[PDB]
């Protein structure tokens, strides 16, 4: 209909979705492996080291959380593993630059970042590959 | 009791009420009303004309209004909205004279005098004009042309708006020019330029199909029979157990059917109008089928419309079954016209027929209704704007203007009337100016600079001038192209008057059970 | 419908409602005022309820965008039209209307007559398009210095790809011209996208 | 003087515009017309003054939302 | 069928036909075709990517380009053509007197917005712009000519005024004399009514 919303309100929670997902997983991730448990309403323990189970079996935060398990499946589908990197990734790249730099305020200039050190990866990457 | 009281005003305040917040009139002023009814119901309204028909109003004296509003579309066509704006100025004066205590019916007694006193003034600066003179029945349907749906396509409604009339009109001045008199009939297709005056009574209507008659010298029909057949008007002497009996039925049917449709059309008949009704089905399809194949216009059920005009205009009687044949009083007929325009419509158009000196046929062609009502809309009121001058001649202005200079000159005779009424009569004289400032009403902030000055500037018009509401500016507004005809305003006083009076006349406590 | 509401059908009966839908039709036409552009920021869109839009097109949007005032109806519906008319304007049409929308009618009641107030915007709406169509001083593919190759460069060079407006300049230049495709009524133009446009990685 | 001020500012606009010497509102013709010239007459260093009393008084408060206020 | 009748008439006339392989890329080229001109231009990317971006940075000037051919009046994208207008006409406001002097202004003043909202997406933003935009024209630049001391062009994607003066970036009258036309009528358009009401 007729409607209109704003920014941060919308800006942080992504980030209020993207951090919650980038969190017990990155406990899971790695050698170090911590189960996230899911309370059914059911009631049932659902225990994984992967947050789209636990995303896709509950509640959908609209913003960040329904971008997140697609952009898995995106990343699930390249290599065959990573959803848990891509998705604590970019909500950790959400975090700590956009209210500082939004406060700043500039959706541009942390545009061009992502891809420098996107960038920044690549080469010493292959350097150090 | 206090019900009287606290009811006379409840009936002048929700009449008033409603018709105050209805005055946005007169141009694009105010922002467009979408209407989403009490029970939800999405409408999207403007232009008050309509919205003053679409008005659905509680209370009675507002529902007094939607009538009221209706009252100046047959009187006139033109300044509905004025008898309906200038409703609430008369419902003004009541209050704060019943307030002064002013017995009700002094201030009835003080709307007739006045009405008496008004519409002469109004008439004392009226513009005369003709009715015949197609000129002054240009003009003023001009103007009403102007504003109103279509100009580019009422340069050719404009002179059939006049052209119609010629016929219509009554040697000189005639008391004439009614609705029934100009034949205003939509026709499916075509356009407005397709839209032509066609003279005499021509009857819309749908006739089945083609092969039918386009040909000249019909018997035009009315005809109350069935076409007597088995599964018509006759007896079925084959009863239906069985798919050879039941094929039977409608054989016996449309095999005898055809003798009689062409002995339909052994009269002359290149019309044959049924019954509205059914005598069963009245005339079997099969049968109607076979009517138009000998050239019979056929409407099953015909519309209301054909029935009179030809009762009235062509002057068509029934007629005997066509096993009796015919009494030929069948109208007369030397056409059953059936076009054809954009390919579009099915038609009767009869000339050589009975017509009164009036009864001249509009045949309202477009695409859509659109152009259809884009032509009529216009030239029904370009109609009504001359009926008004046959009606009542001469001239005032558009848009109420003219009523500042009757309340100049009236509030004096109020004023020297100076009695009882007077005051009353002062009081709503004053009741006037308020309509083309309040016509101004809703657009905006800043706001008031011009409300007196819509009105002081007219005053200071001396009598005879003030701004034109409908082009702006101030001239002698009577002809400025801000125009109607004289009839149209003095109904809207005298329209208003008596509702408003008969709220003066609401005593005690009625709700009927 | 603002306040004690006795009427429904968006009845807050004038100024109000004017003002509510200057408050309604506003309210649609900020989406594109940061949309507007590509560098205007995009917005996720739910069409239904879990079906998103992004889209930084307002008529685009304003077609997602349902109509629940008058306000809302115009807007939508003036865009959409500028929309279907070209789709460059589709944003900016909805941008300037939501104050034009707050400006004229305030004005339109302090009438003398209520026509003279818009029509301060229409010669102005026309004092611009006479200096609008006086406009060659940019925007010129008509004539470069080298033609179409330098305004096709502009072009490319107001834009990146990477190394641009080289070989690209030229094959904006081959492009019309590769098509014979003779636009009606004696067009000197050449659908650009009936150029045969062929790529390697 | 029982005027709209804003097209009686309006046209003296223009009319300081297309017009521009004196053009403006008189209250004691309740009119509009060139006032020096209507003979609306005072001084100019009151206008300086006030001019400078006006642009004065407020650039300091907007310079400040900050506001310390004591009993002590 | 494969017994179908088969004629010369299905003859491509040209100059040699080849087929050439690029890229890893192969294609039948038809070399100077004898019923009518035609061109075919490969594109050339390091990646699959690098062509969607020139293909489409060439569609820009393309469809201008034929825009201009559309239209010879092409005026400056950006609302650096309304800075412009935003005040000439805020100027041809007062002198004009009374209530379009109101309006014109309401018409000018308002034209100020669009390069404000739309830097501001491009984080170029308003003052700055806005100077920048009518700090080209002046009294002494009133006049759109062609030659910049007044620039009256906008770069969109910038959202700041630059030099491209021929690019396929700005749009040319066409689309724009029209949305003028467009939003008034939706201050237009909002008026209309006639008599207030509400239907029950």
């Amino acid at each position: 209909n007729t409607k209109r919303e704003s920014g941060r309100k919308v800006q942080s929670g992504n980030i209020n979705a993207a951090k919650t997902i980038a969190d017990i997983i990155r406990t899971c991730l790695g050698p170090k492996s911590m189960m996230k448990m899911l309370l059914d309403p059911m009631g049932g323990i659902v225990m994984t080291n992967d947050g789209n189970a636990i995303l896709r079996e509950i509640q959908v935060q609209h913003p960040a959380a329904k971008s997140m398990i697609e952009i898995s499946r995106t990343q699930d589908e390249e290599v065959g593993d990573g959803t848990t990197s891509v998705i604590i990734l970019a909500g950790e790249m959400l975090s700590v630059a956009e209210h500082f730099l939004e406060q700043q305020m500039h959706p541009t200039v942390v545009i061009s970042a992502y891809r420098k050190a996107l960038d920044d990866m690549i080469s010493t990457l292959k350097k150090i590959s | 009791r206090d019900k009287p009281a606290q009811i006379r005003f409840s009936n002048i305040s929700a009449a008033k009420a409603v018709a105050d917040a209805i005055r946005t009139s007169l141009g694009p002023k105010g922002m467009d009303k979408m209407i989403q009814d009490g029970k939800g119901d999405v409408t999207i309204t403007n232009d008050g004309a309509t919205i003053l028909k679409q008005m659905q109003v509680l209370h009675p004296a507002a529902r007094m209004l939607v009538e009221l509003s209706k009252a100046q579309d047959i009187e006139a066509g033109d300044g509905t909205t004025s008898v309906v704006i200038i409703a609430g100025s008369l419902l003004d004066s009541c209050t704060k004279l019943l307030q002064k205590g002013i017995h009700p019916t002094i201030i009835s007694e003080s709307f007739q005098k006045a009405l008496e006193k008004g519409i002469e003034i109004l008439t004392d600066m009226s513009r005369p004009v003709e009715l015949s003179d197609r000129e002054t029945l240009l003009n003023s349907a001009t103007t009403s042309l102007n504003s109103k749906v279509v100009s580019q396509y009422s340069s050719l409604l404009s002179p059939m708006s006049v052209n119609a009339v010629m016929k219509v009109i009554d040697p000189a001045t005639a008391t004439s020019v009614d609705l029934r008199d100009i034949k205003i009939v939509k026709k499916l297709g075509g356009t407005i330029d397709d839209c032509e005056l066609v003279e005499g009574l021509v009857l819309t209507q749908k006739v089945s199909n083609s092969g039918i008659t386009r040909v000249e010298k019909a018997k035009i029909g009315l005809i109350q029979f069935c076409l007597s057949a088995p599964k018509t008007d006759m007896d079925n002497q084959i009863v239906v157990s069985d798919y050879a009996q039941m094929d039977r039925v409608l054989r016996e049917e449309r095999a005898y059917i055809l003798n009689l449709v062409k002995q339909i059309k052994k009269t002359g008949c290149n019309v044959l109008l049924i019954q509205k009704s059914i005598l069963r089905d009245a005339l079997s399809d099969l049968a109607l089928h076979f009517l138009n194949k000998m050239k019979i216009m056929v409407i099953k059920d015909i519309e209301r419309e054909d029935i009179e005009f030809i009762c009235k205009t062509i002057g068509t009687k029934p007629v005997a079954h066509i096993d009796q044949f015919t009494a030929d009083m069948l109208g007369s007929a030397e056409l059953a016209e059936e076009v054809n325009l954009n390919g579009s419509g099915k038609l009767l158009k009869i000339t050589g027929c009975a017509s009164p000196g009036k009864t001249v046929t509009i045949v309202v062609r477009g695409s859509n209704k659109l152009v259809i009502e884009e032509a009529e809309r216009s030239i029904h009121d370009a109609l009504c704007v001359i009926r008004c001058l046959v009606k009542k001649r001469a001239l005032i202005a558009g848009g109420g203007a003219p009523e500042i200079e009757l309340a100049l000159r009236l509030t004096e005779y109020s004023r020297t009337l100076s009695g009882m009424e007077s005051y009353c009569v002062r009081a709503f004289a004053d009741a006037m100016e308020v309509i083309p400032s309040t016509l101004a009403e809703n657009a905006g902030l800043n706001p008031i600079s011009t409300v007196t000055e819509l009105r002081n500037r007219h005053a200071q018009g001396e009598k005879t001038a003030g701004i034109n509401v409908r082009k702006g500016g101030i001239s002698n507004i009577l002809e400025e192209l801000v125009v109607q005809p004289l009839l149209v305003s003095v109904s809207a006083l005298t329209l208003a008057t008596e509702t408003v009076r008969s709220i003066l006349k609401i005593d005690d406590v009625v709700n009927t059970r | 419908m603002e306040g004690p509401l006795s009427v429904f059908g968006d009845r807050s009966t004038g100024e109000t409602i004017r003002s509510q839908n200057v408050m309604a039709a506003a309210s649609i036409a900020n989406i594109v005022k940061s949309s507007l552009g590509p560098v205007g920021l995009d917005k996720m869109l739910v069409d239904d309820i879990g079906d998103v839009t992004i889209t930084n097109d307002g008529a685009t949007i304003l077609k997602l965008l349902e109509v629940e005032h008058p306000a809302a109806k115009v807007l939508c519906e003036l865009a959409d039209l500028q929309d279907k008319e070209v789709g460059d304007g589709t944003t900016s049409v909805v941008i300037i209307a939501a104050e034009l929308l707050k400006n004229a009618d305030e004005l339109v009641k302090q009438k003398i007559h209520p026509t003279s107030v818009i029509s301060g915007y229409r010669l102005a709406c026309k004092e611009a398009v006479r200096y609008i169509n006086e406009n060659l001083i940019v925007n010129t593919d008509e004539l470069g210095r080298d033609c179409l190759i330098n305004a096709a460069k502009t072009s490319m060079s107001s834009k990146i790809i990477g190394i641009n407006g080289d070989f690209f300049a030229n094959m904006v230049v081959d492009a019309v011209l590769a098509i014979k495709y003779t636009d009606i009524r004696g067009q000197p133009r050449y659908p650009v996208n009936s150029v045969n446009i062929l790529k390697a990685h | 003087a029982g005027f709209d001020a804003t097209n009686i500012l309006n046209k003296l606009r223009a009319r300081h515009a297309q017009g521009g010497t004196w053009y403006g509102v008189d209250i004691n013709n309740e009119d509009i017309a060139d006032n020096f010239e209507a003979f609306v007459w005072e001084p100019a260093m009151v206008r300086i003054n006030a001019l400078t009393a006006a642009s004065e008084a407020a650039c300091l408060i907007v310079s400040v939302d900050e506001t310390i206020k004591n009993p002590r | 069928e494969g017994e179908e009748t088969f004629e010369a008439a299905m003859l491509g006339q040209a100059e040699e036909v080849v087929q050439e392989r690029i890229c890893d890329d192969e294609l039948i080229l038809i070399k100077n075709t004898k019923a009518r001109t035609s061109a075919s231009i490969i594109l050339r990317g390091a990646n699959d990517f690098m062509c969607d971006e020139m293909e489409r940075s060439l569609h820009d000037a393309l469809c201008v380009v034929k825009r201009v051919l559309e239209s010879k009046s092409v005026v400056p994208g950006g609302g650096a053509v309304e800075a412009a207008l935003s005040i000439y006409l805020e100027n041809y406001a007062t002198s004009m007197g009374s209530r379009e002097q109101l309006a014109i202004a309401e018409f000018a003043r308002s034209l100020l917005v669009i390069p404000n909202t739309l830097a501001v997406n491009a984080a170029q933003d308003s003052t700055d712009l806005v100077a920048k935009l009518r700090a080209f024209h002046n009294e002494a630049q009133v006049n759109p000519e062609r030659k910049n001391l007044k620039w009256i062009g906008l770069d969109l994607s910038n959202g700041k005024p630059r030099d491209n003066k021929q690019a396929g970036v700005f749009e040319p009258t066409i689309v724009k004399v029209k949305s003028l036309k467009f939003a008034t009528e939706a201050a237009i358009t909002i008026l209309r009514i006639d008599d207030l009401i509400k239907l029950h």
